[PDB]
RNA sequence: AGAUUUGAGUAUCGUAAGAGGACUCCCUUAACUUAAGCAUAUCAAUAAGGGAAGGAAGAAAAAAUAACAAUGAUUUCUUAAGUAAUGGCGAAUGAAAAAGAAAAAGACCAAGUUGAUA
RNA sequence: UGGAAGUAUAAAUCGAAAAGGUGAUAGUAUUCAUCAAAGUCUAAAUAUUACAGGAAAACUGAUAGCAAAGAAGUACUGUGAA
RNA sequence: AAAGACAUUUCUAGUUAAUCCUUUAAUAAUAAGGCUU
C-alpha cells in the first residue's frame, strides 16, 4: 500500500525528512560491508565481535547427514502414542503387554532424559540413549531397546 | 512484480466460515444492499427434486 | 549499516535482471501435462501404467527406515518371481540390470511385488481374432491342465494341513477391459502401521542399552591401539 | 583376427619401426598442401575404432597444424589492462589442436560431415592428424540404419558445435561425477541454470 | 526389537548379498605381447633401466621408472617386467 | 607388353555457401564498477568481436553416488542453501549426494568369432 | 573451479598396463566398497522479448504508450559509420 | 562375583597395549590441519 508510506506525508516538505545539512547523498560510508576494519569497526565490534578471523578446522566436504540426529526427551515420549493409549496401559506391570514407543518410526533417533515420566512401564525403542534417559526409563519400570 | 498474494489455508477457511455465518443474518444481508423482505427464511433452501427438473 | 542488524549477504551485485525466471507459465504447464497424460491414457489402452517399480530403501541412515519406488527390478527378482526378462518390459514392468541385489529381504520383498502384479495382470492376445494360437492352445491344454491342477490343489492340502517352474505362464485371456492408470498405486509399498505392543520381561528390563552403545563406540576406537601395539 | 596385433603394435610408438615410419610420413606431409585427401588411412586400426568403414561415402583428409603456443594478438604486445590481464605469453588455448584441426578441415569441406580424427605424428614444428569425413547424401550412407544419424540436419558442421570426440573433450566431457560438477550438460548451460532467480507466482 | 547403530558390528540385521570379477587377459595375450616385443624392441628408458638392473642398482631403476611413469605402483610393475626380460637372456 | 599404387583433367547425378540467430553449443585472458584509495579479488561466460545449429538444442545409459534396512542413464522443477568451501579469509564468490516430483527407453560400432570366405 | 598439497581444460616434455579408475589432506602399505575410461546414437519431461497467427489485461490514452495511432526508421543532418 | 533370549554386558584386583581432536570405507609411521598461550 503506497498510500500509507511516509512519502505521502512528506509532500511539501523540501527534503523529505532527510535533513538540510546532511543531505540524502548516494553513500553513507561505503557499499555493502565496506570499511569493516577501518571506519565501521565500532559497528562490527559492538554488534558482531567475532566477525573477523578464523576459528575451528575446515571440513573440506561436510556430510551433514551424519550429524542428523533428532532428539526427544523422556517427558515427550508418551505424546507420540497419545494420552488415550497411555491411560489404557496405566496399570500394566511385568508379565503382560506394555506399549512400545518406536521413536525411529516418528523420526526421532536419540532419546534424551529431561523432565519426568508417568509411573507406568514402557518399552522405548530408539537408536541412541542418553545416560539419564536410560536411568529415568528404568526407574519407572520400563525397558530400553536399541535399533539399527 | 508481485502480482498474486499468499494467505494461510486456515485463515481462508476461517474467513469463509465467517462469511457463511453472516449470510444467515437478515440484518447484515439487507444492509449489504439485498432485497430479502419477501423470503420465508434467510437461510433459504430449496428442494433437490425441484432443482432436478430445472 | 546503523544500529543492531545482521550482516547482509545479498548476491545481487551481478546482473540479476537477466537471471530472473518468472512462473507465468505455471498455470498452463498443468493443462499441457494433464492433456498429454490423457492422450497417453489412450493409444496405449488399456494400462497406461507407469511401469511397475520396485520397493527400495532410501539411502543413508537419515532415511533408511523408509521405503520408496526404485527404478526397475533386478534380474534375480524377476527370476525369483518366474518372469522372463524379455517379456517383462512388454507387460509394463520396469527392469534395471544396473541394480545389484542388496539383501535377501530386498529380494523377497520385490519378488512378492511381481507375484502380486502378475496375478492382477490380464494380458490380451497378440491377435484379437479368436483363432489365435494362444486362445487355440488354451482350449487344447484345458483338458490336460485340469489333471495338472488336480495334484497341485492336493499338493497344498496335505503339507499345509527344485522342480519349480523356470517360467510361469503369462495370464492371457479375453475380458472386458478396465483401465487403471498406474499399478504402483494398487500395490502398496508397505502396510499401514498400528501401535505395537510387547510383553515386558525381566530380560528386557535389565538390558543396559547405554553400556552397549559405549562398548560399541569404545571397541571401534580401540582398533587403533591394537595396531600400534602389534607393530611394537 | 589381425587387428588385435596392429592395436598392440601401435602402442609401441617409441619403437624403431614406428619412429622410422612416422619420420618418413612427417617429411611427406610437410610438402603436401595443409589439408589434402589421402586414399586410405595410414593408421587403419585407429580409424576403424573411431568409426571409419571402407565403404563409399567415407573419406580421409590429412590436416597439418602448427603445434605449440601463440602469443595473445595484441599490437606490439601492448594491452590496456590491469596487471592481472597483462600477460602475453604462456596463455594457452582452451580448445585442443585436434579440435582446431577438425574445424579447419570442416570449413574446407563444408559439404561433408566430420566423424572423428586421430593422431598421425609430429615434429619440432607441426602436428599431423587424419580426419574421417562422411558424405551425408550418399545412397549407401542414407540407406543403412546404423549410420544414417549423420544425415540429420543438426549434424551439419559437427566439429564447430562441439560434437566430435576431440571437440567434446575440450568441452569437459571426459568423465562423470563430482569432478565434473560444472560440466553437467554443458558448462555454459549449467552455469545459467544455477544463476536463475526463480520468482514463483505466489512468493512470500 | 531390531542391532546397534555404533561400532564395527553396525547395522540393521539383514542378509546382505556382489562378486568381484577380475578384469584380466587370456593365455594368448602373452603370445601377442612377446611377438610385438620381439618386433619393436625396447624404448630408450627401458634400455637405460635394463643397464641399471644388470648393475644391481634396483632402487635407482625404480626411481628412474617412477620418473617416467609417474606412479609408484606403475614403476614397480615396470621394474618387474624389465627384470623378467633380463633373466630370459 | 601386362598387373597394381598414387595423383590429375573432363562428363553425369548431387552436395556447401547467403538470410536469421529471442531460446541452444562454444571460442576469446575487456573495462567502467565494488573494495569508501589500489595492485590479487569483484564486476564476469559480462559487453563488444568470432564460429555452428534446431524447432527445440545441449546431455544421456556409470572407470556414478555412497558408507545406508543402501541406490542406479540424461534433463527440468522443489529442498538441501547463501550451507560446505573459496577469498588482501577483506569486499565479496559459492556447489553437490541423499530426499520429493514431471517424463521415462534403451540401443549400436571397434575388438573377438565364421571362413570352397562376399 | 566452492573443489582447498590441485576441480576442469590446454600447451612443452615425458609416458603405461599379464588391465585398471574412484572413495576431494599430500605419502607408502594391507584390506574394503563401487565402477570398468580413452568410439557412436537416442524419444519424453525443459527454454524462447527473433518472426508469424491468435486470446487476454486492476497497463498507456496523442509531451502518455513502441522512435513511428497519417506515404515512420519517414522528413531532415553527416564524406561515412551513424 | 551378580544380573542376562534353546549371545552379551557390569563390578573387583593383576597384567599388557593405546592414549589432546581431525584428514569423512578401516588402520598404520611421515605430512598437514585444529585448540590454549
Amino acid at each position: 500500500a503506497t498510500r500509507f508510506r511516509q512519502t505521502r506525508r512528506r509532500r511539501g516538505h523540501v527534503s523529505m525528512g532527510y535533513g538540510r545539512i546532511g543531505k540524502h547523498r548516494k553513500q553513507r560510508g561505503g557499499r555493502g560491508n565496506a570499511g569493516g576494519q577501518h571506519h565501521r569497526k565500532t559497528w562490527f565490534t559492538t554488534f558482531h565481535p567475532d566477525y573477523f578471523g578464523k576459528h575451528g578446522m575446515r571440513v573440506f566436504h561436510l556430510k551433514a547427514n551424519k550429524y542428523y540426529c533428532p532428539s526427544i526427551n523422556v517427558d515427550s515420549l508418551w505424546s507420540l502414542v497419545g494420552k488415550d493409549v497411555q491411560a489404557q496401559y496405566k496399570n500394566a506391570k511385568v508379565g503382560e503387554e506394555v506399549p512400545v514407543i518406536d521413536c525411529v518410526k516418528h523420526g526421532y533417533f536419540k532419546v534424551l532424559g529431561k523432565g519426568f515420566l508417568p509411573k507406568q512401564p514402557v518399552i522405548v525403542r530408539a537408536r541412541y540413549f542418553s545416560e539419564k534417559a536410560q536411568q529415568k526409563i528404568k526407574a519407572v519400570g520400563g525397558a530400553c531397546e536399541l535399533t539399527a | 512484480r508481485k502480482w498474486q498474494r499468499k494467505t494461510p489455508k486456515q485463515m481462508r477457511r476461517f474467513a469463509v466460515a465467517s462469511c457463511i455465518a453472516a449470510s444467515a443474518v437478515p440484518a447484515l444481508v439487507s444492509a449489504r444492499g439485498h432485497h430479502i423482505a419477501g423470503v420465508p427464511q434467510i437461510p433459504l433452501v430449496v428442494n433437490s427434486k425441484s432443482i432436478s427438473v430445472i | 549499516m546503523k544500529h543492531n542488524q545482521a550482516v547482509s549477504n545479498i548476491h545481487f551485485c551481478k546482473d540479476w535482471r537477466s537471471k530472473v525466471h518468472t512462473w507465468f507459465k505455471q498455470p498452463f504447464r498443468k493443462i499441457r501435462r494433464h492433456q498429454t497424460r490423457v492422450e497417453k491414457a489412450k493409444a496405449v489402452f488399456p494400462a497406461t501404467i507407469k511401469s511397475l517399480k520396485p520397493s527400495v530403501h532410501c539411502m543413508n541412515q537419515r532415511f533408511n527406515y523408509k521405503l520408496r519406488l526404485g527404478r526397475g527390478f533386478t534380474l534375480k527378482e524377476l527370476r525369483a518371481a518366474k518372469i522372463d526378462k524379455n517379456l517383462a518390459r512388454t507387460i509394463g514392468i520396469a527392469v534395471d540390470p544396473r541394480r545389484k541385489e542388496s539383501s535377501k529381504e530386498c529380494l523377497n520383498r520385490n519378488a512378492q511385488r511381481l507375484t502380486e502384479y502378475m496375478n492382477r495382470l490380464v494380458v490380451l492376445p497378440k491377435v484379437h481374432a479368436a483363432t489365435a494360437k494362444r486362445l487355440v492352445l488354451n482350449k487344447k491344454n484345458a483338458e490336460a491342465k485340469t489333471k495338472k491342477a488336480a495334484e497341485i490343489k492336493k499338493f497344498i492340502a496335505e503339507h499345509n494341513k527344485k522342480k519349480t517352474k523356470q517360467f510361469n505362464k503369462l495370464p492371457v485371456q479375453q475380458k472386458e477391459a478396465k483401465q487403471v492408470l498406474d499399478a504402483n498405486k494398487v500395490i502398496r509399498l508397505t502396510a499401514p502401521c498400528t501401535l505395537e505392543t510387547k510383553t515386558l520381561t525381566k530380560g528386557m528390563k535389565a538390558f543396559d542399552a547405554v553400556a552397549h552403545l559405549r562398548k560399541a563406540k569404545n571397541v571401534a576406537k580401540a582398533v587403533s591401539g591394537i595396531v600400534k601395539g602389534q607393530k611394537k | 583376427g589381425a587387428y588385435k596385433y596392429i592395436n598392440a603394435l601401435n602402442r609401441k610408438k617409441q619403437s624403431d619401426v614406428l619412429r622410422f615410419l612416422r619420420r618418413i610420413r612427417c617429411w611427406e606431409l610437410r610438402h603436401l598442401p595443409r589439408i589434402h585427401r589421402v586414399a586410405r588411412p595410414t593408421n587403419p586400426e585407429r580409424a576403424r575404432r573411431l568409426g571409419y568403414k571402407p565403404k563409399s561415402g567415407f573419406v580421409i583428409y590429412s590436416v597439418r597444424i602448427h603445434r605449440g603456443n601463440r602469443k595473445v594478438s595484441a599490437r606490439k604486445g601492448i594491452v590496456h589492462r590491469k596487471p592481472a590481464c597483462q600477460g602475453i605469453h604462456k596463455i594457452k588455448r582452451v580448445k585442443s589442436l585436434q579440435a582446431i584441426a577438425e574445424q579447419r578441415v570442416g570449413k574446407h569441406c563444408g559439404a561433408l560431415r566430420v566423424l572423428n580424427s586421430y593422431f598421425i605424428g609430429q615434429d619440432s614444428t607441426y602436428r599431423f592428424f587424419e580426419v574421417i569425413l562422411v558424405d551425408p547424401f550418399n545412397a549407401a550412407i542414407r540407406n543403412d540404419p546404423k549410420m544414417n544419424w549423420i544425415c540429420a540436419d543438426k549434424q551439419k558442421r559437427r566439429e564447430a558445435r562441439g560434437l566430435t570426440s576431440a571437440a567434446k573433450k575440450s568441452r569437459g566431457f571426459t568423465g562423470k561425477g563430482r569432478r565434473y560438477n560444472k560440466i553437467g550438460a554443458g558448462a555454459r548451460g549449467n552455469l545459467k541454470r544455477r544463476n536463475l532467480l526463480q520468482l514463483k507466482r505466489y512468493r512470500s | 526389537m531390531a542391532g546397534i547403530a555404533v561400532g564395527l558390528k553396525r547395522g540393521y540385521p539383514v542378509h546382505t548379498m556382489t562378486a568381484k570379477r577380475h578384469y584380466g587377459v587370456t593365455k594368448r595375450k602373452h603370445v601377442v605381447n612377446d611377438v610385438i616385443r620381439e618386433a619393436c624392441g625396447f624404448s630408450a628408458y627401458e634400455r637405460h633401466m635394463m643397464d641399471l638392473l644388470r648393475r644391481g642398482l634396483d632402487k635407482k631403476a625404480l626411481k628412474y621408472a617412477k620418473k617416467h611413469l609417474g606412479t609408484h605402483k606403475r614403476g614397480l610393475a615396470k621394474r618387474d617386467e624389465i627384470q623378467r626380460a633380463l633373466e630370459a637372456i
